[PDB]
């Protein structure tokens, strides 16, 4: 006889993007003034995730 | 720039009005009058108002 079976091959994901400033510092002025003295902390994590 | 897409700044909907709620006719709780009060209690027997 013939037999048949199925396999899954996983080949993608799901793509998450972040804003780093509105994670960590979300609405608040005096957060964004302190995390604004990090340089360039948000970006590399921004260019990582693209 | 290149060309190219750009995730820009955040934004959050900037509130309108305020709510303000208190209760209305309510007694004054006169915390001077406890503190001037003519019998001053010793450190030893310390006494408290709540
Ligand atoms: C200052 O504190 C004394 C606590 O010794 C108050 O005396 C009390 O007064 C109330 C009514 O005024 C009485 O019901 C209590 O029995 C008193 N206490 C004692 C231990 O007798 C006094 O009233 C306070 N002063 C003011 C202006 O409130």
């Amino acid at each position: 006889t013939i037999a048949g079976h199925e396999e899954f091959i996983q080949t993608s994901s799901p793509k998450v993007t972040i804003d780093c400033s509105a994670f960590v510092c979300s609405n608040y002025a005096a957060c964004h003034d302190l995390l604004s003295e990090y340089g360039t902390f948000c970006d590399n994590i921004n260019s990582i995730l693209n | 720039p290149n060309t190219g897409v750009y995730d820009l700044s955040g934004f959050t909907v900037k509130p309108v009005a305020t709510v303000y709620r208190r209760i209305p006719n309510l007694p004054d709780c006169d915390i001077d009058n406890w503190l001037n009060n003519v019998s001053v209690p010793s450190p030893l027997n310390w006494e408290r108002r709540i």
